[PDB]
């Protein structure tokens, strides 16, 4: 099996730099090049560059030629690439890829799982979680809708539950909105029988790992 | 004609 | 520099029917020593890497099921999945590797077609806590409907708003295929107090009248 495992999350400020790890096995480290592809959210995939493992050479994208760096450890078979110069816009899913190894017997093509890079001078800060209150205006016939208001976080991701995770059933959480401030807000909502408002109580867990946030708020009629 | 070191995990054979 | 152009953005076809995706490069990417198109197709599904599905346009990579198929040569060329399944919902990246820099196309977003659902509207005031901090968002919600196109017209004493409102959209559900949308309209402590009627029109082809859910105060 040939993995590639590369480093966790990264949340840097505009002007810094970021290096991203790429650990590889299963195979010959010094055959094959390691490509780096970023993937802004919800873009297209951008090649940056690739170096090949045992030789070191570098072939940079013309776009990112002057911030980014490549390089090679062949002691700890492990692929690094370093943007300096950093931009909001390089806010993507950095890729390091074995990218379409066609020798002439098999063919394989190996990504390692995907590193978020997040380009923003926002502070790391806990959302403010506001009730979504069910009324008889958030009522369609025998069925209510309730849901909570994730507002003003940074960064992403929240994790949003309702009763703990028991009620899953018409669940949304929508994706979270990137506001003029810098922060995030999204809002989870849920659908339930518009009677079983009077019977069950109905709590959205949300989960901020980045700022240590857990807010349990209850959703009152 | 293409370039062999586009991508070098691509040989042409 | 090699622009790949992918046809569509985005198409919804039913199970079991027929989906292509086409494929255009700005440039001629066939090698006639080899008589191989340096082109590759890729399947990617939210939050996981891409996957590698036929190179040299039309080999497939082991592994991958045959109603999956690459066609085409030179500067057009075409995926097709013959019979669509729901675990062939993704977005389809064509990539060339014929000169550097390697590019991919925009993507295609693959969904799943079922029939036309209306969407259940609900409409949420500020809560009393938000309106402490100093801001109010007031959330109209459109409920599981088909397909992605719906029209969110939001109206305060009637008026109309422009711009002045963020939307948020789901993936396609997993169990009835449908969306949903989330539209925030944030207005300030004053400007929500300033105004009475809150209102967001909801226009979708599966209503026959476009629909308003209101509230005062
Ligand atoms: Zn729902
Ligand atoms: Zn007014």
């Amino acid at each position: 099996q040939v993995h590639l495992v590369q480093s966790g999350a990264e949340v840097k400020k505009p002007g810094a730099s970021v290096k991203v790890s790429c650990k590889a096995s299963g195979y010959t480290f010094t055959r094959y090049a390691i490509h780096w592809v970023r993937q802004a959210p919800g873009q297209r995939l951008e090649w940056m560059g690739w170096i090949k493992g045992g030789n070191g050479n570098t072939r940079y994208s013309q776009k990112f030629q002057d911030r980014v760096t490549i390089t090679r450890d062949t002691s700890a078979s492990t692929a690094y690439m370093e943007l300096s110069s950093l931009r909001s816009e390089d806010t993507a899913v950095y890729y390091c890829a074995l990218l379409t190894v066609i020798t002439p017997d098999d063919a394989f093509d190996i990504w390692g799982q995907g590193t978020m890079v997040t380009v923003s001078s926002a502070s790391t800060k806990g959302p403010s979680v506001f009730p979504l209150a069910p009324s008889s205006k958030s009522t369609s016939g025998g069925t209510a809708a309730l849901g909570c208001l994730v507002k003003d976080y940074f960064p992403e991701p929240v994790t949003v539950s309702w009763n703990s995770g028991a009620l899953t059933s018409g669940v949304h959480t929508f994706p979270a909105v990137l506001q003029s401030s810098g922060l995030y807000s999204l809002s989870s909502v849920v659908t339930v029988p518009s009677s079983s408002l009077g019977t069950q109580t109905y709590i959205c867990n949300v989960n901020h790992k980045p700022s240590n946030t857990k807010v349990d708020k209850k959703v009152e009629p | 004609n293409p370039d062999p070191n586009a991508n070098p995990n691509v040989d042409p054979n | 520099d090699i622009v790949m152009t992918q046809s569509p953005d985005s198409l919804a076809v039913s199970l079991g029917e027929r989906a292509t995706i086409n494929c255009k490069s700005s440039q001629n990417i066939f090698f006639s020593s080899n008589n191989k198109n340096y082109l590759a197709w890729y399947q990617q599904k939210p939050g996981q890497p891409p996957k590698l599905l036929f190179y040299w346009a039309s080999t497939r990579e082991s592994g991958v099921p045959d109603r999956f198929s690459g066609s085409g040569s030179g500067t057009d060329f075409t995926l097709t999945i013959s019979s669509l399944q729901a675990e062939d919902v993704a977005v389809y990246y064509c990539h060339q590797y014929y000169s550097s820099p390697l590019t991919f196309g925009g993507g295609t977003k693959v969904e799943i077609k079922r029939t036309v659902a209306a969407p259940s509207v609900f409409i949420f005031p500020p809560s009393d806590e938000q309106l402490k901090s100093g801001t109010a968002s007031v959330v109209c919600l459109l409920n599981n409907f088909y397909p992605r196109e719906a029209k969110v017209q939001w109206k305060v004493d009637n008026a109309l708003q422009s711009g002045n409102s963020q939307e948020s959209v789901t993936e396609q559900d997993s169990k009835d295929s449908t969306y949903s949308l989330s539209s925030t309209l944030t207005l300030s402590k004053a400007d929500y107090e300033k105004h009475k009627v809150y209102a967001c029109e909801v226009t979708h082809q599966g209503l026959s009248s476009p629909v308003t859910k209101s509230f005062n105060r």
